[PDB]
RNA sequence: UAAGUCGACAAGAAGAUGGGCUUGGAAGCAGCCAUAAUUUAAAGAUCUCGUAACAGAGCACUUGUUAAAUCUUAAAAGCAU
């Protein structure tokens, strides 16, 4: 995982999602990829 | 005479067979008509150019009639019906297929560029 | 649609009959190598005079012999029925591997 | 699955060697049986001539191959009468856009498009368009075409 | 949703029962939204769900079909639950009729699985326990939830069965959590044809 | 300069975009449905380029053997086994049948000089054709009685067509023996005389092409009727026998 | 955008040809030069992986199936993260 303020897709298999959002926190924007795990990124800090 | 190679010439190295002689050219009259048209597919100085040609191309405009200066829409972007009529005769059918094929070559030429351009944008 | 678990097929339809749309379409999903792999295929054309009950006979490699109705069922209904049996044949063959 | 191999070899010079040895000796076919049949299907050709071969190795390693006419490039160069170069083979222009190694009249193009149509897989292609394809290759191997 | 519009074909033997809108009083909420209780019964068993009331079901008996619709397509909440409620029903129907199955493949030297009983830790009478030897100092034992049937055709293969898919795949993931597939040799537990790309060496 | 109201003469207003392959095909299959008097509708099932080229190699060989001392133009070079876009090829059949260009009231269009000149929009991609096809297709049972209604069931799935500039049974019989042989009427070519026909690539393709029907002089036909038309020795000869009576 | 948009799925994605040079090898895919043609429903002398080099898997592109009757894609702007 790489934490950036500017998360970008690096291939056609990367997807933008917002996870860990619940009734207590807003969550983070993620770049998830089933092809290359080196594309995994998170926007925002805990 | 139109041929640079007269009859009887020996074509170097075109007989890979054992019990044979290298091909020998024949008279130009026997040769098919299409052969002599095959080569249709072969497609300071700027100051002098922009000095005379610019002056020559000016009067070439002759903007008294604008219709001749139309955008010249390509054949792949028109909407006019193609030359096809019911029971119009074999000649109309033959001359119709030639235009249907004439349009295919245009869409082809445009597809090639779209493919080349797409590849360029992808390896930039 | 999966075709690995198919070995034989037989089709009879009248082309001018709108009910045969599923039969003419069923052969659309068979791959090119089907004839060479060993799948036996057979299709017959009925005269336009009048349509006879179209018969789309299927047979897997396990001995199952399906005989589906082409008129009342659509291509979508005929594809999933072949997906069901072709799936258990893979899971059974998956757990039986080794 | 049935594999296929591309290998250019001499007319009757089939034998376990750089060309044939590592090309087919790797897949497990009877390399000696191949060189014995190829030499029988290529006797009417001049010894040493190049001949493209497409050998389809079926499962169980039972191969069947089909020899093909020599490359059009090898024919255009032999027709243009280009100067021999490295390895004792006629070489083409290293800069086709500028350099010009030879000139072939359109009569040569007619001849080079008829021994290529001799094939059974190319016997249907009209000879008209088949003569404009070699002209499209001459521009690539640095050869001019005279009417 | 292009899925919610799709009618649901009720196969023979399956029976869908739709209740009337009801609200259970909650002392912590001032207003509970009504819901409908849908019961899908058949040969293998029975399943129940509570759907929102804005989802309308036109159950056709003589035709054996049931299409879902919402009261307002322009509401985000109604669009979402339209396809979700349709997907859950499609699983309920196909689970009570045929049943859902999951296959676990154990890859590795010494990985085995056996189905036996543990009367000392059984949560209910006759509970089966899947015992796994996964290279750990201790044995791994997991009890199958009530409503599932586990088996082992081979020592290195497990087969789960049940009418609830969410319960089946959740249990398969509970077993896979002990040995997650590794990329260097492929050792681990694979669920339903799961594969993993290997590495260079 | 050119004004805004002006529209080019070779690009009149059409129902939908013009440069798209969806419309350039509709403009093509309409002319193809008008000129070509005789066509057979095939069904192709996942062939490869090598198989396609092999099938098209036998046609060329089988169509080049027919004798043409009639002085008429060479027709062999204009017969083609073409794959079509079935979704659009079905629209082109309605347009050719329902649309009537005579029901268009002309309108004056402004040229580059701004002068209003009468111009009637009759092309097949016109909104008048798009409108007449839909309104005429509303009725369903009335369509089954037309020529389009009798052919729509064939234009389902992937299909190819073999066109012929003229109704020459001598040319069709040579093509039917290569694509849909029914011996002894249309016997396939011999093995001693045509070894190419019985090759792995060629033979592996003909098993995927299934002739389904035809269309002759704006009339639908079946695999049984095509045989009879092909059975005609000669058009003029068929007329002479009628006169001998 | 029912002339079926969008997505998925199925199959196809040719031939001259292994373009010429370079190189131990360079076959679409180290590098250099060229990149008018040809035939097709379409197919870059080649966009991404892969091979020592071939082979092989995808893309551009092509047809078919499923399927939307206010439901495609993009840009700008406002307020938010
Ligand atoms: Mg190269
Ligand atoms: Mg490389
Ligand atoms: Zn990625």
């Amino acid at each position: 995982m790489k934490v950036h303020s500017a998360i970008k897709k690096r291939c056609e298999h990367c997807k933008v999602v917002r996870r860990k959002a619940n009734k207590r926190q807003n969550g983070y924007l993620y770049i998830i990829c089933p092809a290359n795990p080196r594309h995994k990124q998170r926007q925002g800090y805990r | 005479a139109i041929s640079s190679c007269p009859a009887g010439t020996k074509l170097n190295g075109l007989n890979y067979f054992k019990n044979k002689a290298d091909p020998v050219a024949l008279p130009d009259e026997e040769y098919p008509e299409w052969l002599w048209r095959c080569l249709e597919v072969q497609k300071k100085q700027r100051r002098l150019a922009m000095k005379r040609a610019r002056a020559q191309e000016a009067k070439i405009l002759a903007s008294g009639d604008l219709e001749a200066l139309a955008p010249k829409i390509p054949l792949q972007k028109q909407s006019v019906n193609l030359p096809g009529a019911v029971n119009g005769g074999v000649q109309d059918a033959v001359l119709a297929d030639e235009k249907r094929e004439e349009l295919r070559k245009a869409m082809r030429k445009e597809r090639k560029a779209k493919i080349k351009e797409s590849n360029y944008l992808k390896a930039m | 649609m999966l075709t690995r678990f198919i070995t034989d097929v037989s089709t009879r339809f009248n082309p001018f009959s709108a009910k045969a749309k599923a039969a003419r379409l069923f052969l659309s999903f068979l791959p090119p190598n089907a004839r060479s792999n060993g799948m036996n295929i057979t299709t017959q054309l009925l005269p336009r005079n009048s349509t006879e009950t179209p018969l789309l006979y299927v047979k897997f490699k396990d001995g199952k012999e399906m005989n589906l109705d082409v008129e009342n069922m659509g291509i979508k209904s005929i594809v999933e029925e072949v997906d069901r049996h072709s799936r258990i044949l893979q899971k059974q063959a998956d757990l039986n591997d080794g | 699955v049935e594999q296929v191999v591309k290998l250019i070899v001499g007319a009757g010079q089939a034998s376990p060697s750089p060309p044939v040895g590592p090309a087919l000796g790797s897949k497990g076919i009877k390399s000696m049986d191949f060189c014995k049949e190829f030499n029988a299907r290529t006797a009417h050709i001049n010894t040493g001539t190049p001949m493209p071969v497409r050998v389809t190795v079926r499962p169980d390693r039972s191969f069947h191959f089909d020899v093909r006419t020599p490359h059009t490039s090898w024919l255009l160069l032999n027709a243009a009468e280009a100067p021999i170069g490295k390895g004792g083979k006629r070489k083409g222009a290293s800069n086709p856009g500028k350099e010009v190694v030879g000139t072939v009249s359109l009569k040569h193009v007619y001849e080079i498009a008829k021994i290529k149509q001799s094939e059974l897989r190319l016997s249907g292609l009209p000879l008209e368009g088949l003569c404009r394809a070699v002209i499209y290759q001459a521009r690539s191997i640095g050869i001019n075409v005279i009417p | 949703s292009k899925l919610g519009r799709t009618p649901l074909s009720i196969p023979p033997g399956v029976e869908i029962t739709i209740g009337e809108p009801f609200v259970k009083r909650d002392m912590t909420q001032w207003k509970q939204q009504p819901k409908r209780k849908i019961t899908v019964q058949g040969p293998l068993g029975q399943l129940e769900m509570d759907i929102p009331d804005f989802i309308k079901i036109d159950h056709d008996a003589e035709a054996r079909r049931a299409t879902l619709s919402v009261a307002n397509r322009d509401e985000k909440e109604q669009r979402e639950m339209w396809g979700t409620t349709w997907a859950y029903l499609n699983r309920f129907i196909m689970g009570v009729s045929e049943g859902h199955t999951a296959v676990l493949r154990l890859v590795g030297i010494g990985y085995r699985a056996t189905i036996d009983t543990r009367p000392e830790k059984e949560e209910y009478p006759g509970q089966q326990f899947v015992c796994l030897k996964l290279g750990f100092s201790h044995p791994v034992e997991m009890g199958v939830p009530k409503g599932m049937k586990a088996s082992t055709p081979q020592p290195t293969r497990i087969l789960l069965e049940g009418i609830n898919r969410e319960q089946v795949m959740t249990f398969a993931a509970d077993i896979r959590r002990w040995r997650v597939p590794e990329p260097y040799k492929g050792k681990g537990i694979f669920v339903n044809g799961e594969t993993i790309k290997l590495k260079q060496k | 300069r050119l004004p805004d109201d002006y529209v080019p003469p070779t690009q009149p207003p059409s129902a939908r975009p013009v440069d798209t392959r969806k419309s350039q095909l509709l403009r093509t299959y309409t002319s193809m449905l008008r000129s070509t008097p005789l066509m057979l509708i095939f069904q192709h099932n996942n062939l490869t380029a090598i198989e396609w080229a092999a099938i098209r190699r036998e046609l060329s060989l089988a169509l080049s053997n027919v004798p043409v001392p009639e002085g008429a133009p060479d027709i062999t070079s204009k017969i083609h086994l073409q794959v079509v876009r079935t979704r659009i090829f079905d629209v082109a059949l309605k347009t050719v049948e329902f649309f009537d260009p005579s029901t268009v009231e002309p309108t004056t269009a402004t040229t580059a000089t701004g002068t209003k000149v009468p111009a009637t929009y009759n092309h097949d991609l016109s909104k008048h054709a798009w409108k007449a096809v839909k309104e005429a297709t509303k009725n369903t049972e009335a369509v089954e009685k037309t020529v389009y209604g009798q052919l729509a069931p064939l234009l389902v799935g992937p299909v190819a067509i073999l066109t012929l500039p003229s109704v020459s049974p001598a040319h069709l019989g040579a093509a039917l023996s290569v694509l849909a042989p029914s011996p002894p009427a249309f016997p396939a070519p011999s093995r001693k005389k045509n070894p190419g026909y019985y090759d792995l690539t060629c033979q592996s393709g003909l098993q995927k092409l299934l002739l389904v029907g035809g269309r002759i002089e704006g009339k639908a036909f079946d695999y049984d009727g095509i045989k009879w038309v092909g059975g005609i020795e000669n058009g003029i000869e068929g007329l002479r026998a009628q006169l001998v009576h």
